[PDB]
């Protein structure tokens, strides 16, 4: 979580999805607790395992989580590693470096 | 000893939860008028690192041969900052849940 | 070293080369006329010329 | 592929061709200079070769000197193939040894 | 300087007004001068027409209709100026005089309605949106017709193509397949054609009687006996095959769509559709892809007589052939006019549905224009292209060359009507056509090679965006006066005599008159030719046209003369060329960069500021020159007087200057004495030499101008404050600032100074006590506000030129939400050659200076003067622009002889001229040595001698007649600075013409040791205080690996990066004078690990007795 | 075809346009009939394979020829899996080395034939299993892993099967694919499909490659991060007899 | 060396009733060439007036003790009705060319370093020619031109 | 101007990573003993040029690779154990 000039944040985007998902389990885990509708639970539940879908690999199943304003689709924990900057090829394809320059021969 | 091999495997609930230091199976985090972590969220100090390095979130003895140091109120463990690079956490599932790398 | 445009020196050859280039022209549009050559053989004969001088 | 110890020690080789069929006139003329080098320069030999009061011993490195000698033994009708040790038969699987291979460094 | 004009061939038009395409396309899409009774159809006049005689839902039982009568444009609320101060688009509102009418009737025309907001075109071709210049530039696609085509997945077959004018239908293509089936190909959905031919009412019989007999082909275009029905029952099959939904018998509703009316296709009002589809085809036509309402049952009129050249092109007799895609005769020109006209059917197409919206939802009494009618989405569909369409580039304004150029493009790509990149080749390659329309010369080298290019000099955009190149009619043996411009396929059928041919007073001369014919190279008899080139220029660019010599460069390098002119920077001094082509004076013109009189009168005023004119009787206008003021590309456009007190002003004549201008010639760079030869290494491969001597006359030298801009935005946590109270800082750090933050101007800036103060809130902790004890008691006072100021960035800095500020409220002012004050800062920057510049002359031959030599050294006349640059032969033979070596000839003329040169393309000098003017300079060049008492000193003789040893003087004549004798081929015996002694052997020296490109050394070269690691990334990158952090590409990973470089490859992908804890043990390490690594564990290996635990998945590292190992010990 | 265009479809095994007959018999040809229709018999004793023809085609045996196992009949290109099964894997590696070089060759470029074999040796890195000795009969596997299996069941522990296996040319691209460590393997256009597989396998590394610990950060396998060479200690004259009198102590 | 001009702030500025802006009466001031007679004279300071309709031209200058202007004539700038100007234009004693990034000026501020082009040779070429000197037919006759701005000249360069 | 004597010290080694190694692990020794570890002393050791005289070239893999260029030093592939080869290391002036 990086602060942009101000109050305006970086989160990492992965943290979003870490939440919709906490507060999933906490609303499918209170409603469980005092007050057990059968229906309300199952979509519930249908919600709480659609929530760890997006944390691992949101652009699965077909709809993308979306963001409260943009429809670009924020990466998750897949995202992270599938390539292009992305854990296993950064390496072997990116990195800046810190003792480097440049100029016109 | 120094690494030769790497190994790759499925993760038992009992390892992930052996793995965690706590649960952010709590709330949602980061102050933005002040930037402290929120408590029981998802940056906070208690249960990762000490997002300051050693130190604690008020006040405490700001040693190197003391090893391992949890205050009066807070609960925070007073060992280098790069810690929150490293340490897990865990959220509790009330259910089920598979990986959708299994399923899809 | 230098380039200047007498540098490009073209050969004394090559005026009549093309003088030569263009009367055999001249022979191959008459053999055409007659019948000797066919449309296509008459092209092919006339590139082979060029190629050649 | 990495040298990673000098020689395998298998026996089998390639058998370079310094004669070319022209599959249109069915002809064989002897390759040109420059390829044959490519197939030569800086291999070690897998057999012997002997040819215009020469021997060459088995698991000599060849020079440039030595393939064109081999060049010119062949035009004396002497040489019609080289055997020689190759990248194609080493037996090192991970890669090549130091005696397949052989030079360009 | 006198100035001799060279060649024949008398110009018989002056080039058109050249931003002819874009000023006089949009006029024709804004009759804006003439009464809105006329105005006939296309641009905004037509986009109306075409969608407002508007109706509601039902077909003839509900009211309501609103009648478009006519428009009116605005006036523009902000000069030209305010605009591009304030931040805004040069526009103006635009009405529709509508009228709304009734079932009870009730003609309320409500007077006019805003629909939203016009840009309008400046005189020069460019637009100014949100500030900034954009120019639109034009592009090209398929000419509407019918085409055919070869069939790309099944060779010996074809499809066919029906295209019509863009946004004006839809694309019909017609193919038939391996089953026989003969599939209609509409909107990306494909049914058997017969469903609609049974639609338009063919029936079975009718159908082999006119489609049979060649080809079994028809065979398969039948057996659907099941749908060869009730044509009725057909149309409804059909409407449900291409809807899915909706099953009812209104389908007459949509096959009326891709049919009859002005809704859809429209190919033409009576135009290049109807045209070309009926020689094509089989003649006969209307307009439209079939008629409907013939009295209540469609009829056929292009589709089966499509499908007959269809079918009679898979056998087919002869006449019946192929379509050439790449003829110009089927390449269309999409001016700005109509694009923006284009747009406005957008716009007014939305505008329609949200008016039958408001229908349904109100009050049928009360409804007024004004209340159907909602202003935004003709304005957001208008703004949407101006602002975001791949069309609308920025504006290129490095030199005037440059801008002019710009407007003049053309490319295949942009919006929809476009293909992407990553198709097209056989579109690339310059088709013959071209010729005189297109150029075969200015493309860029590489990715959209042939995708642009420019517009030819003479070549006019039509009527239907045909390009049309002017012809010389022939009346059989008389050159006739009489212009005949003429599209690409009207020239297909006479036979086009060249201009290099000759003539006879009005008539041609010789008996073998070349010319060409559709495209061929032919002979032919001077009464047999009919028409002629008017002349050369005809077949180039602007840029390639600019080129003395072209005749004698190889195409390649011609291309590379051609841009890179239009990279060449203004310069202080700069100078028209020794030996131009014509277009010199011309392109300045109508560039309008430079300021020129209106009325022939009398200037009274005159100064750095102003030129003011006393127009005769015509009143009295000041002409204010632009100042120092900053192209897009930072390049300083600024205007100089070239005119006194009190003198009478030639009708439109050189008032002022422009920015590369020299008394109203083209100015891209300077001539100066070149000789071509190798130095000591120092001009090896392209790079040239330098004398100082350049520099001391401050030559190629420019100013460049920096732009900075700052925001203050408010926040969650207090607003961005534009203060010089910045905390902490010094008042010696603050000494340049006036009372408000912003730098003075004149103020003499460095890297790291305050450019624009500006305080920012921002919540980082709180100060626990005992700090807030310590702090009072120590004075310092604890403070709210961080200091984000705006500051010069490492490798900048200059002189403080102009500030600009623009406040949320103010006028015209609109910034972005958040955005409240926004302020500029403008740095000048003299610049002066430099090693790592690149000059470039016209010729292309491009490089960097890598040497000044101080004039000691530098080669030199015997007289003494020395040369300007070194320029390298070795560069010459391989590219083949023997050109630089004419014109470094007849410069050597000028120098001597004093004077310049206009040396037209093709029909410029010739050596027999251009050795007759060095022979009358030798003689004045020598005359002075003599007169002033010398002649051929021993090194010349001992050169002259083995001059001829190397046959290049005659033997047997005097050193004095064999100096002339090389002098005459254009060398000379240069003299060594070094050493006073005779370069063996002589060089050819004279003036060459030479550019300051676009790049230079200032703005490159950047070097970091440490500093700014990102947050997110951790990786060193970008730089506040030390910059830059260079990339190691994979394909140096490649090359690290293909060293052994084991540590070095490893260093590159931790302690120079992302490894923290690495990094800084080795900069501990640097500064302590230790070796440095011992890196523990990759942070790289780290990371992964956990970024892979977070995913479940356990991922053991283990030691080869294969127990774990743990590379985290925390 | 010619240029890079060739040297793909050679390094990726690619079964081109105009695969130009091979006959997959030896035997004698008859070349019969005339624009009609152009078919071509390289019938030997016993079997009579014929093989129809364009008719456009340019064949190149003329009637009555002998021919070969493999042999051209019609000029054009040869399809790199025709001749592996026709005429076995070094045949195969002899025509991609010399074809691939015909290229460079053709053009001016002048490289060494070894680079292109290292290569093309790694196009026939792997092996299909018909007839197992342990582990499912289809399962593709590296050729020498498969000998720690053959030469290893028919010494020791002699006996049970050799597994016979089927030579297998690998285009560059499936062949770099298939390729045992997951780490290398994640890069490439699926890494899902590579981690979810490897994890419910206990599958390890090794990280024999570079691919491999380029991505770990850690010290290439290669140069001096080659085990034959980075363990190599300097002991300095009189640090060698100093330690010397602390060893027996 | 540099200069001051009355109401200019930095090289890029323009002023009124002047046809000529800071940069241009700059590359002009270049040429003047300033002659100084007094040997101790290291440093002066010129100064020039200059008002309304007049075409200032170096020899427009004001005369002082110890410096001959040797290039009077020369543009300097062509003034319009209502222009004045006053410069404080520094000449300093150096050698050879010395950019004005290089030393800087603290003539007070808005002072505008100026490029120096101090070398007073202007060109110099020299004959290696045959001679009657009673000797071998191959002697030197050797004559040294040199061109001068007539601040120094030939004969003392 | 190549490397000074690189030909001689390529042929001292079998795989010429492993004479890297060696420059290398010898300029880490010359380094964490201020140079007091030299073997080619007296008047061996490599200088530079200045504003000044001849002082003591501060370059360790120079030094190493004119060291090693002796035959005073050795390479054990496997000799002395790691364990012990940084016991008596830290020993002649460390600190
Ligand atoms: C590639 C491209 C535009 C590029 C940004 C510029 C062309 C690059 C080719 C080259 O310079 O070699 C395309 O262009 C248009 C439509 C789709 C394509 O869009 C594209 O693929 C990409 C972008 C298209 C439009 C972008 C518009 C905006 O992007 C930035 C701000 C807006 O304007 C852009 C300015 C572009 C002007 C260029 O002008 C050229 C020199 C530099 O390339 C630039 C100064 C001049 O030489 C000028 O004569 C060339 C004009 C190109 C004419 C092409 C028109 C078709 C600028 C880069
Ligand atoms: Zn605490
Ligand atoms: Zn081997």
């Amino acid at each position: 979580m990086v602060q942009v000039d101000g109050g305006r944040f970086a989160t990492s985007d992965l943290n979003d999805l870490y939440r919709r998902l906490i507060n999933r389990n906490n609303r499918l885990k209170k409603l469980l607790a005092q007050g057990a509708p059968e229906i309300i639970i199952r979509n519930e539940k249908r919600m709480l395992q659609e929530a760890v879908d997006a944390v691992i690999d949101n652009g699965r199943r077909g709809s993308p989580v979306t963001n409260p304003g943009s429809e670009r689709p924020l990466r998750s924990l897949t995202d992270i590693l599938s390539g292009k900057q992305g854990r296993f090829r950064q390496n072997l394809l990116g990195k800046r470096v810190d003792y480097s320059g440049r100029s016109v021969i | 000893k120094e690494v030769r091999k790497v190994r790759i495997a499925l993760a038992s609930p009992e390892k992930i939860r052996s793995w965690s230091y706590g649960e952010v199976e709590k709330p949602e985090t980061i102050n933005y008028r002040t930037l402290k972590p929120e408590r029981d969220g998802l940056f906070d100090e208690r249960i990762f690192g000490p997002i300051k390095d050693y130190e604690c979130a008020c006040g405490k003895y700001k040693r190197q041969r003391f090893e391992g140091k949890v205050c009066e109120r807070c609960g925070v463990e007073v060992t280098r900052s790069i810690v929150r690079r490293y340490r897990m956490g865990h959220i509790e599932l009330a259910t089920p849940a598979a990986h959708i790398w299994f399923v899809k | 070293i230098t380039i200047g445009i007498d540098d490009a020196v073209i050969p004394e050859e090559k005026q009549r080369y093309l003088e030569e280039a263009d009367r055999k022209l001249r022979q191959i549009e008459q053999a055409y006329e007659m019948g000797f050559l066919t449309d296509r053989e008459r092209y092919d004969q006339v590139i082979q010329l060029w190629t050649e001088t | 592929i990495v040298v990673r110890e000098a020689d395998c020690g298998t026996t089998n080789y390639i058998s370079v061709p310094l004669f070319q069929m022209d599959e249109v006139t069915r002809t064989l003329r002897l390759r040109k200079r420059s390829d044959i080098e490519s197939g030569l320069y800086g291999r070690v030999l897998a057999r012997e070769v002997e040819a215009l009061g020469r021997r060459l011993e088995e698991g000599r490195y060849l020079s440039l000197e030595d393939v064109h000698f081999l060049i010119k033994a062949a035009e004396a009708g002497e040489v019609r193939e080289v055997p020689v040790r190759s990248p194609l038969t080493c037996q090192t699987r991970y890669g090549v040894c130091q005696k397949c291979y052989g030079y360009d460094l | 300087m006198e100035i001799k004009r060279f060649g024949r061939i008398r110009e018989v038009i002056p080039l058109p007004p050249l931003t002819e395409i874009q000023v006089e396309s949009y006029k024709k899409a804004l009759q804006a001068d003439v009464p809105p009774e006329k105005r006939e159809n296309v641009g905004i006049q037509a986009a109306f027409k075409e969608t407002f005689p508007i109706e509601e839902g039902d077909k003839g039982k509900g009211g309501l209709v609103l009648d478009f009568l006519e428009y009116r444009i605005g006036d523009p609320p902000f000069s030209q100026d305010e605009c591009r101060e304030k931040d805004l688009t040069y526009q103006a509102p635009l009405y529709a005089r509508l009228q709304l009418i009734h079932k009870d009737t009730g003609l309320i025309k409500e007077d006019e309605v805003f629909l939203g907001h016009l840009p309008l075109m400046t005189e020069d071709g460019s637009f100014i949106i949100n500030g900034a210049d954009r120019v639109i530039v034009s592009q090209i696609h398929r000419s509407p017709g019918v085409y055919f085509t070869p069939d790309p997945a099944r060779p010996g077959r074809y499809i066919a193509s029906i295209i019509p004018l863009p946004k004006r239908g839809p694309w019909i293509d017609l193919e038939v397949e391996a089953s026989g089936v003969v599939t209609m190909k509409v909107n990306k959905r494909k049914f058997p054609l017969v469903l609609l031919l049974r639609v338009l009412g063919y029936d079975q019989e009718t159908l082999v009687r006119e489609l049979s007999a060649y080809g079994d082909l028809v065979q398969g275009l039948l057996d659907e006996a099941v749908l060869a029905m009730r044509p009725e029952e057909a149309m409804v099959r059909l409407f449900t095959l291409l809807r899915p939904g909706d099953p009812p018998k209104k389908d007459k509703a949509l096959a009326y769509l891709f049919g009859l009316l002005a809704d859809p296709k429209r190919y033409d009002l009576g135009e290049a559709g109807r045209y070309k589809a009926e020689e094509k085809l089989g003649v006969g036509l209307s307009g439209r892809t079939l008629v409907r309402f013939e009295d209540g049952e469609f009829k056929d009129e292009v589709f089966l007589p499509t499908l007959r050249y269809l079918f009679a092109l898979t056998a087919g007799v002869p006449g019946h052939e192929v379509d050439d895609i790449d003829h110009l005769g089927n390449r269309r020109i999409r001016t700005v006019g109509e694009l923006m006209a284009d747009q406005f059917r957008v716009g007014l197409a939305r505008l329609a549905r949200g008016v039958r919206e408001r229908m349904v939802m109100g009050s049928p009494d009360t409804l007024t224009p004004a209340k159907l009618v909602n202003s935004r989405p003709l304005e957001a569909a208008l703004r949407e292209f101006f602002s975001r369409s791949q069309l609308s580039q920025f504006k290129d304004e490095t030199n005037p060359l440059s801008s002019l150029r710009h407007k003049r493009r053309i490319s295949a790509l942009g919006p929809g009507g476009l293909t992407r990149e990553r198709a097209g080749f056989d579109v690339r390659d310059v088709h013959r056509t071209h010729y005189g329309r297109i150029c075969p010369v200015e493309t860029p080298e590489g990715a959209n090679i042939g995708l642009i290019t420019s517009l030819a000099a003479y070549a006019r955009v039509d009527a239907l965006g045909f390009i049309r190149t002017p012809y010389r009619r022939v009346k059989n043996g008389v050159v006739t006066e009489e212009v005949v411009y003429m599209t690409a396929s009207e020239e297909d059928r006479y036979t086009i005599a060249q201009a290099n041919t000759p003539l006879e007073g009005d008539r041609i001369a010789t008996d073998r008159v070349v010319a060409r014919r559709r495209g061929e190279p032919v002979i032919v008899a001077p009464e047999e030719v009919e028409f002629m080139d008017v002349s050369p220029k005809q077949v180039f660019s602007l840029n390639t046209n600019l080129i003395p010599f072209l005749e004698h460069d190889d195409a390649n390098r011609a291309l590379m003369g051609s841009n890179m002119q239009t990279q060449a920077v203004p310069l202080i001094r700069a100078q028209a060329p020794v030996v131009m082509t014509g277009l010199e004076e011309r392109v300045v013109r109508d560039s309008l960069a430079a300021l020129y009189a209106e009325e022939d009168g009398e200037v009274v005023k005159v100064d750095g500021t102003r030129i003011a004119v006393r127009y005769e009787d015509g009143r009295l206008v000041e002409h204010p020159l632009r100042r120092y003021a900053r192209s897009n590309q930072g390049t300083a456009f600024d205007q100089r007087p070239r005119v006194r007190v009190g003198q009478r002003v030639k009708k439109g004549d050189l008032l002022a200057d422009g920015p590369a201008s020299e008394e109203g010639f083209l100015a891209l760079g300077q001539n100066v004495l070149v000789a071509i030869m190798p130095f000591d290494g120092y001009n090896f491969e392209d790079a040239i030499v330098i004398s100082e001597e350049l520099l001391k006359r401050d030559f190629y030298t420019s100013i460049h101008i920096e732009r900075y801009e700052i925001e203050a935005r408010d926040t969650k946590l207090g607003p961005e404050r534009i203060t010089r109270d910045i905390p902490h800082l010094s008042e010696a750090a603050l000494r340049d600032l006036d009372e408000e933050g912003i730098v003075r101007i004149g103020a003499e800036v460095k890297p790291g100074d305050i450019l624009v103060g500006r305080t920012s809130f921002k919540g980082e902790q709180e100060p626990s006590p005992e700090e807030r004890l310590l702090r009072s008691i120590f004075g310092e006072k604890a403070r709210d506000v961080k200091d984000t100021s705006l500051r010069v960035p490492p490798g900048e800095g200059g002189i403080v030129v102009g500030r600009l500020r623009l406040r949320r409220g103010d006028p015209g002012v609109e910034l972005k939400p958040g955005v409240r004050e926004v302020v500029r800062v403008f740095v000048a920057q003299k610049r002066k050659l430099q090693v790592g510049d690149k000059l470039a002359n016209r010729h292309g031959n491009k490089g960097v200076v890598a040497k000044i030599l101080p004039v000691e050294d530098m080669p030199h006349l015997p007289d003494g003067t020395p040369v300007d640059v070194i320029l390298n032969p070795l560069g010459v033979p391989s590219r083949m622009n023997l050109g630089q070596i004419l014109e470094t000839h007849l410069g050597l003329a000028g120098y001597f002889l004093g004077q310049r040169y206009i040396s037209p393309v093709f029909d410029g000098a010739t050596e027999p001229e251009i050795k007759e003017l060095l022979a009358e300079a030798f003689n004045l060049y020598f005359g002075k040595r003599q007169g002033e008492g010398f002649g051929v000193d021993k090194r010349e003789k001992e050169v002259l001698a083995r001059a001829e040893k190397l046959g290049l003087v005659s033997p047997g004549k005097s050193p004095e007649e064999q100096l002339k004798e090389l002098f005459d081929l254009g060398k000379v015996v240069l003299y060594d600075g070094r050493t006073g002694e005779p370069f063996e052997g002589p060089i050819v020296v004279g003036q060459m013409f030479i550019m300051k490109l676009y790049h230079m050394v200032e703005d490159k070269m950047h070097a970091r040791s440490t500093g700014p690691y990102s947050l997110i990334t951790q990786q060193p990158l970008g730089g506040k205080a030390q910059f830059g952090g260079q990339r190691f590409g994979e394909m140096e990973v490649w090359a690290l690996e293909a060293y052994g470089a084991a540590h070095t490859l490893q260093e590159m992908l931790t302690i120079k990066s992302d490894d923290i804890e690495g990094r800084n043990a080795a900069y501990q390490a640097i500064i302590k004078g230790e070796d440095v690594p011992e890196p523990s564990v990759p942070e790289s290996f780290r990371v992964l690990v956990k970024e892979l635990q977070a995913l479940a998945l356990d991922v053991q590292t283990l030691d080869e007795k294969d127990n774990p190992v743990d590379i985290f010990e925390g | 075809t010619q240029g890079l265009p060739r040297v793909i479809e050679l390094f990726e095994a690619r079964r081109p346009k105009a695969k130009a007959v091979i006959s997959e018999i030896d035997g004698v040809v008859r070349i019969e009939e005339g624009e009609d229709r152009l078919s071509v018999f390289v019938e030997s004793e016993g079997f009579s394979k014929e093989y129809k023809l364009p008719k456009d085609a340019r064949l190149l045996v003329k009637d009555g020829d002998y021919v070969e196992a493999g042999q051209p009949l019609t000029r054009g290109a040869i399809d790199p899996h025709q001749l592996l099964e026709a005429k076995g894997p070094e045949a195969v590696e002899r025509y991609l080395v010399d074809e691939i070089q015909k290229v460079y060759r053709a053009q001016g470029v002048k490289l060494h034939d070894k680079h292109i074999e290292i290569v093309v040796r790694q196009m026939l890195k792997y092996v299909e299993v018909t007839d197992p000795g342990d582990s499912r009969l289809l399962e593709g596997q590296v050729l020498e892993k498969w000998d720690v299996e053959a030469l290893n069941e028919r010494l020791i522990a002699e006996g049970k099967v050799p597994v016979a296996w089927k030579p297998l040319l690998m285009g560059v691209t499936k062949s770099a694919l298939s390729t045992k460590s997951w780490l290398s393997a994640a890069s490439f256009q699926n890494t899902t499909h590579v981690l979810t597989e490897a994890a419910i396998a206990g599958k390890k590394d090794e990280l024999i490659g570079l691919k491999e610990n380029v991505i770990l950060g850690r010290l290439i396998p290669a140069g001096t991060g080659s085990d034959f060479v980075r363990f190599t200690q300097v002991v300095d004259q009189r640090t060698l007899k100093a330690i010397e009198e602390a060893r027996k102590e | 060396t540099s200069v001051y001009i009355e109401d200019v702030l930095h090289e890029f500025s323009t002023i009124p009733g002047v046809k000529e802006d800071v940069v241009e009466i700059i590359l002009n001031l270049k040429e003047l060439v300033v002659r100084f007679l007094d040997p101790k004279m290291a440093s002066t300071t010129l100064i020039l007036r200059a008002e309304g309709p007049k075409e200032v031209r170096a020899g427009d200058f004001t005369p002082s003790a110890d410096v001959e202007i040797m290039n009077p004539d020369l543009h300097i700038a062509t003034l319009e009705e209502g222009g004045k100007l006053y410069m404080e234009v520094r000449v300093d004693r150096g050698v050879g060319y010395v950019p004005a990034e290089r030393h800087g000026i603290k003539d007070r501020i808005n002072a505008i370093p100026v490029d120096a082009i101090f070398s007073p040779v202007r060109r110099v070429a020299f004959q290696v020619e045959d001679t009657r000197l009673g000797q071998r037919t191959d002697l030197d006759k050797l004559t040294l031109r040199i061109w001068t701005d007539g601040s120094v000249t030939p004969l003392e360069a | 101007m190549a490397e000074p004597g690189i030909d001689k010290l390529f042929g001292m080694v079998d795989s010429k990573y492993r004479l890297t190694v060696v420059v290398a692990k010898r300029a880490q020794q010359l380094l964490r003993h201020r140079f007091k570890n030299t073997v080619l002393e007296p008047e061996e050791r490599p200088k530079m040029r200045t504003l000044e005289g001849l002082y003591d070239d501060p370059n360790a893999v120079t030094w190493a690779m004119k060291e090693l260029l002796t035959g005073r030093l050795f390479f054990g592939e496997n000799l002395v154990p790691e364990d012990r080869l940084q016991k008596e290391m830290e020993r002649l002036y460390p600190t």
